[PDB]
């Protein structure tokens, strides 16, 4: 989304620094980035991980990916 | 001098415990501590090596 803040003085002694004030903007960087996929969940990266389990339900819903059923055996 | 006199024993422990129960001493010590409030410091002290 290439919108993110890096919080304030990064280095060492000095008086520069963020006021603790910095969370707000760490606070906001998981706010977008979690807005990013707002339900979603992709299994693609992972998708075949899961399902391996036996009978799974494998409840991947509202948002998210799972499933192989690998070495099935499965009847996923 | 008509009665029949028999002896029988008691005994009585008399355990004497609770002495001590001093409470030694009692210690707090105060804290400087950190929330996500924080703010404007002033100035700073020691902070590394």
């Amino acid at each position: 989304m290439k919108q993110n803040i890096n919080i304030g003085n990064v280095v060492d002694d000095g008086t520069g620094d963020y006021l603790r004030k910095g969370g707000i903007k760490i606070n906001e960087n998981f706010d977008e980035l979690y807005y990013e996929l707002g339900d979603g969940d992709v299994p693609y990266s992972a998708g075949a991980w899961k399902t391996y389990n036996a009978s799974s339900g494998q409840t991947l819903t509202a948002e998210w990916g799972k499933s192989y059923a690998i070495n099935t055996s499965s009847g996923r | 001098v008509g009665f029949g006199f028999i002896a029988i024993t008691l005994l009585t422990m008399f355990i004497n415990v609770g002495l001590t129960l001093k409470h030694t001493e009692t210690i707090i010590n105060k804290y400087k501590n950190y929330k996500w409030d924080s703010g404007l410091p002033t100035e700073y002290a020691d902070r590394i090596a």
